[PDB]
DNA sequence: CAGGATGTATATATCTGACACGTGCCTGGAGACTAGGGAGTAATCCCCTTGGCGGTTAAAACGCGGGGGACAGCGCGTACGTGCGTTTAAGCGGTGCTAGAGCTGTCTACGACCAATTGAGCGGCCTCGGCACCGGGATTCTCCA
DNA sequence: TGGAGAATCCCGGTGCCGAGGCCGCTCAATTGGTCGTAGACAGCTCTAGCACCGCTTAAACGCACGTACGCGCTGTCCCCCGCGTTTTAACCGCCAAGGGGATTACTCCCTAGTCTCCAGGCACGTGTCAGATATATACATCCTG
């Protein structure tokens, strides 16, 4: 009985949170690990600044970000309200990333 | 040593204290007004240089920059942008 | 004497008889060879034998024991590398081919290395004919000095096929031939470009080694196109045919390939002659032939003799140009020994001045 | 004689540097030659526009009882006004958030 | 280092997708979000590394990755410019 | 009764004429009036070398073919085969040109 | 002086084809020609800026191969 | 006493022109001083992309049984190859046309 | 009377060198052309550049290897990398 | 299916204009030499990047119930495709004219370069006030009868 | 159309560190002059864009018929969301060491600049053959009884 909400509210209020910060959405140890195991294909004992890996991580949270928002119109153009691969698909072949 | 470095953060600064008497600005808010002047200068730079190119001269006269000017930036920021710069030589070459 | 040459024409026709029947049952496990061969995974996946013909003026052959069929392979981007500077053998390698390169671990460094490519076709069609027992087929392996496996099939007795490997590539037509294959005045230029268009083909043969790199030699092939002109053979197309008259240019072909098959093995001493000499100098002397009239069975004794004449004016100022390759001219000493040229044209003064003795076999 | 020194940027009437942008121009390879009244131009089309930015950023910090501007306050100012945002419509800035949006289909 | 395209969360490409504005997310967008998410890294880092391997430096610094977005139409401002 | 074809045949024929062609398929007279009366706005009494109109017409047909392609594309993500001023829409949307 | 009808139904559906579209629908063309000439305005406005800087009267090739080239749209046989 | 001339694209091997690409790089406004085996690097870089290109370009010609390149042929050499159409992906080519292609829905 | 240069001969040496019995028709001419002032333009400013950013004062061929690195995709930076430097080794041995 | 109609790829015969060479020549590239400054190198400092350790608490991960949205199926009705007969105006060929692009010569004002002064802008140091941050009460907003 | 839980705005006090101002100085902008050459005009040629006129015929246009496709409704059943508990590993503060970025000084060699000379690439002119066009066939595909 207690306060039960209902399937779509705190996904409304999450969206209104997180569209009024600024912060950064991922881990950063794990974005640099990432960074790391990625680069030591290209060339090997490569060092980072700090300031490196910070806009690499800014630029990548945008990139989803406006990624996010061409699936989204695309799944509201199909009748739906859920996004899967098949609009992240369209998205990016529409774009030029195909 | 110490390596001197240039930057637009006074003249930002006297711009906004002109325009906005009573606001301070942040430290990376200043970063990326620096990087912005940086990039429409060079835009327009560039775009002036091509122009100069095309036409067999070997000058950059105000003349590119006005007609960069058309070419980059869109609508209304053009025209008040081309009456700031016409205004400002027309002062300038009266000395 | 025609009448005895057109008998013994007759006999190849009854080697022939015989060979209907072996070639059909060498042809028929071979065509069921090459079914299994696309269907396994392996870099040989489209593989088809390459047509000829299976005629005695198509294909290899002679004593009713030997056989030859010819697998083309497509090849991807091919770059040559002249290796004879005569103009007859290549080294090859590929190109960019951005999505991927199928035979990268054919390759010695940036060269294609037949012997490997060879070893592992060697393998593959040994173990698949191993993998079906029909018919009483196997493998011979003899000394890797002329890459060719070699089929021994007892049904109903040895039948050998010697099975060569050959690349197929559609790209130009390399700058050594540009002026090969030259009919322009005889048939015409709309052939020639057509004919030109069509695809080439390298196969496997190791040039005596005075070099480093052996087997990663290739030479060139235009069977398809040589089949082609021979059986189009006349200034009229119509030749061979019903709508068109029958010459004496295929019958002097098979009386000198066969008059020199027999001579030449009866003396061994002369075996760097091989047939591609005769079928050479025949395309010059049907180029240069600009009459129809310089070709009809009943003037066949003379149109030949007149041929032995082109022989020996070939023969005497030293060079025989390869129809295809003129920079490659294989009438150089440094590959026929002068004197055994020569003692050929004396053993042509032999058959020439004795009538044809050796046709009097049966 | 030597008169005392003026500034080019006085003479124009500017707040932006005319002798800095003038060698700016001539240090990085855009021309053989720089007339003299191109710098003038070009620091007056720059501080017009980053003037033009601080207005609407200083307008977006105080609809927010904040005396200091912040990347959110000059991100919500460009991509709010219609012209700058065609201009910087290619660009990221850090720590700038987006634009509070949601489609109208998605409300209960 | 291996298997660090895990620790990108699923808790957290769902608060990317919230900034994004979406309201429902199916079960298989993460392995997508993953795989788009590891070709721009290398589409970057790649370009980063080269400008840092042609100045003979072996730290990779901001300018790097600052002009490696540039030349991709992805300008940032904020790290130099 | 003569030689009726069914709806959708005459169009995949038409479909393999035109990706086959490399002319131009606007009329040239009624493109270069547009190009004229639109270039009056900017300043009258122009003149138009012939190549520029035709680079003009390349540009433009080269344009409007590539976006009906994402229209298309965006027709059959949703479930359709007809193409509508929607399609265009979020085509131009997503492209970046809204 | 509309000469945006003179982009006839026909013309759009041959584009359309080239395209690879099958059935079209018949509020297509109204939103076609809008977007044409959309395009059109801006590369002329680039084109003619092109020209009047060259104290010129016609606009050449050259001047509509630099507006398309400054768009991302480079064109490849016209010069250049 | 001269040393009758020998031009730098036959030092270097190549087809294109080495001292044109050196003067276009001097008077082009790129840099102040330019290095003198720079000309021959983007001399050779040139000449090797031209190849690629118009080798596939006549491979399209001679399959449609033509003797000529016509730019449906540098189009369809374009097109079907994932890293020209890469470098070129924002290009126009006029009287080029497209590829064909048709959705496999709408058979 | 107004003589203006092109880079024709040079295409069609180059055909004549891979496809030595194809010509070339008028308009592919005018877009290879085309195409090689493109990437000229698009390597000599990638290659201004990188030296603007070493604070140089000079094109070299480092600077044209590593702008057709950041420019070339995938197996076309290779070819094209081992054809310039051939190149430039074969001109320095003279 | 099985014929029937239509469309498309395929062979020849004819003519044309566009491409491939060939020639004359002039301008731009090559050979030889000098003079400076940019860049390569070697050494030295000192900043900042990597690596470790320990504690805390915030976030991730795993489970579970249930409601709502995705997806398939069925019907209808209307809008779009196909085909035919009219009608409009595009395309082609030819004529005439003049505006404007393109070049050439003359000269003059304008921008590079240099030498000596001097003040603007940069680096460092210090301090308070704007803004986190925690409490604590007010007031919206969602979920049911 | 109510009433209660639970987020969320708003006010209040504390405190801390970063923005904003001052000071010292050095190097880069300004002033004043000289010089050479880029570009601004003035004239002149002659291309090529614009306006017109017939004429043919291909393409646009308007209309009718019918069908297949879009869209709306219904129903079911997974599968994502909201919540609660556990666990794990980011995050923060901290200390230590050394790699490598960054700056200075010194020297040489590589490139710009000039001058003389001559060959390669450009413009113009022919000659002919690849391809465009027209006619006649044969093969391929769609459609309906
Ligand atoms: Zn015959």
């Amino acid at each position: 009985k207690p306060h039960r909400y209902r399937p779509g509210t705190v996904a409304l209020r999450e969206i209104r949170r997180y569209q009024k910060s600024t912060e950064l959405l991922i881990r950063k140890l794990p974005f640099q690990r990432l960074v790391r195991e990625i680069a030591q294909d290209f060339k090997t004992d490569l060092r980072f600044q700090s300031s490196a890996v910070m806009a690499l991580q800014e630029a990548s949270e945008a990139y989803l970000v406006g990624l996010f928002e061409d699936t989204n119109l695309a799944a509201i153009h199909a009748k739906r309200v859920t996004i899967m691969p098949k609009d992240i698909q369209l998205a990016r072949r529409i774009r030029g990333e195909r | 040593k110490r390596s001197r470095k240039e930057s637009y953060s006074v003249y930002v600064y006297k711009v906004l204290k002109q325009v906005h008497p009573d606001t301070g600005i942040s430290s990376k808010a200043m970063g990326i007004m620096n990087s912005f002047v940086n990039d429409i200068f060079e835009r327009i730079a560039g775009e002036a240089s091509r122009l100069a190119h095309y036409n067999k001269r070997s000058t950059i006269t105000s003349r590119e920059i006005q007609t960069a000017v058309r070419l980059l930036l869109p609508g209304e920021l053009a025209k008040h942008a081309v009456s700031e710069g016409t205004k400002a030589v027309t002062k300038y070459t009266s000395s | 004497e025609p009448d005895k040459l057109k008998k013994v024409l007759d006999k190849l026709r009854l080697k022939r008889k015989d060979i209907s029947e072996a070639a059909e049952t060498v042809n028929k496990v071979v065509e069921r060879l090459l079914r299994r061969m696309q269907k396994r995974e392996s870099e040989f996946k489209g593989v088809e034998q390459l047509n000829t013909g299976s005629y005695y003026e198509h294909v290899k052959i002679s004593a009713p024991n030997e056989f030859d069929v010819m697998f083309k392979l497509e090849v991807p981007r091919i770059e040559l590398q002249e290796y004879y500077e005569t103009g007859a053998f290549y080294l090859v390698k590929f190109k960019r081919i951005p999505r991927g390169n199928p035979l990268s671990h054919f390759l010695e460094g940036e060269v294609l290395s037949a012997t490997k490519m060879l070893s592992k076709f060697r393998k593959i069609i040994k173990e698949e004919v191993k993998e079906i027992k029909d018919i009483d087929v196997s493998v011979e392996k003899e000394k890797p000095g002329s890459p060719a496996v070699t089929l021994l099939i007892r049904n109903p007795e040895e039948i050998s096929v010697d099975i060569i490997l050959a690349l197929e590539s559609k790209g130009s037509w390399p700058i050594s031939t540009k002026e090969g294959l030259p009919i322009q005045g005889w048939l015409g230029t709309k052939v020639r470009t057509n004919l030109r268009r069509e695809p080439f083909y390298l196969v496997p043969k190791n040039a005596k080694d005075g070099n480093s790199f052996q087997g990663e030699t290739w030479r060139l092939s235009f069977s398809h196109t040589e089949k082609y002109i021979l059986n189009n053979h006349g200034i009229e197309k119509t030749c061979c045919e019903s709508s068109g008259a029958k010459c004496c240019r295929k019958e002097c072909l098979k009386l000198m390939k066969y008059l020199l098959e027999q001579l030449k093995k009866e003396f061994q001493e002369l075996d760097a002659f091989c047939s591609y000499h005769v079928k050479t100098a025949i395309f010059h002397m049907w180029t240069q032939d600009p009459q129809d009239s310089q070709w009809d069975p009943r003037n066949l004794s003379s149109c030949f003799d007149k041929l032995l004449a082109f022989f020996l004016e070939c023969l005497r100022t030293e060079k025989l140009d390869h129809y295809f390759i003129p920079k490659f001219n294989l009438f150089s000493q440094e590959l026929i020994d002068r004197k055994s040229k020569e003692f050929l044209s004396k053993k042509i003064e032999y058959e020439r001045n004795n009538g044809f003795p050796i046709f009097d076999k049966l | 004689a030597r008169a005392k020194a003026k500034t080019r940027s006085s003479r124009a009437g500017l707040q932006f540097p005319v002798g800095r942008v003038h060698r700016l121009l001539r240090k990085g390879n855009y021309a053989e030659r720089v007339g003299a009244g191109a710098p003038v131009y070009l620091a007056a089309v720059l501080e017009y526009l980053t003037a033009e930015i601080l207005e609407l950023a200083g307008n977006a910090a105080r609809d927010n009882k904040k005396t200091r501007i912040i990347p959110r306050h000059l991100q919500l100012a460009i991509r709010n006004d219609e012209e700058l945002n065609k201009l910087l419509g290619k660009v990221t800035i850090a720590q700038g958030g987006v634009l509070p949006n949601i489609q109208a289909v998605l409300l209960p | 280092l291996r298997d660090n395209i895990q620790g990108i969360t699923k808790p957290a490409i769902r608060r990317l997708a919230r900034r994004g504005g979406v309201k429902r997310i199916s079960g298989l967008i993460y392995e997508e979000t993953r795989g788009v998410l590891k070709v721009f890294l290398e589409n970057v880092i790649r370009d980063a590394v080269t400008y840092t391997e042609h100045a003979k430096r072996k730290t990779v610094t901001a300018m790097d990755v600052v002009y490696a977005l540039k030349r991709q139409g992805r300008t940032l401002y904020g790290f130099g410019g």
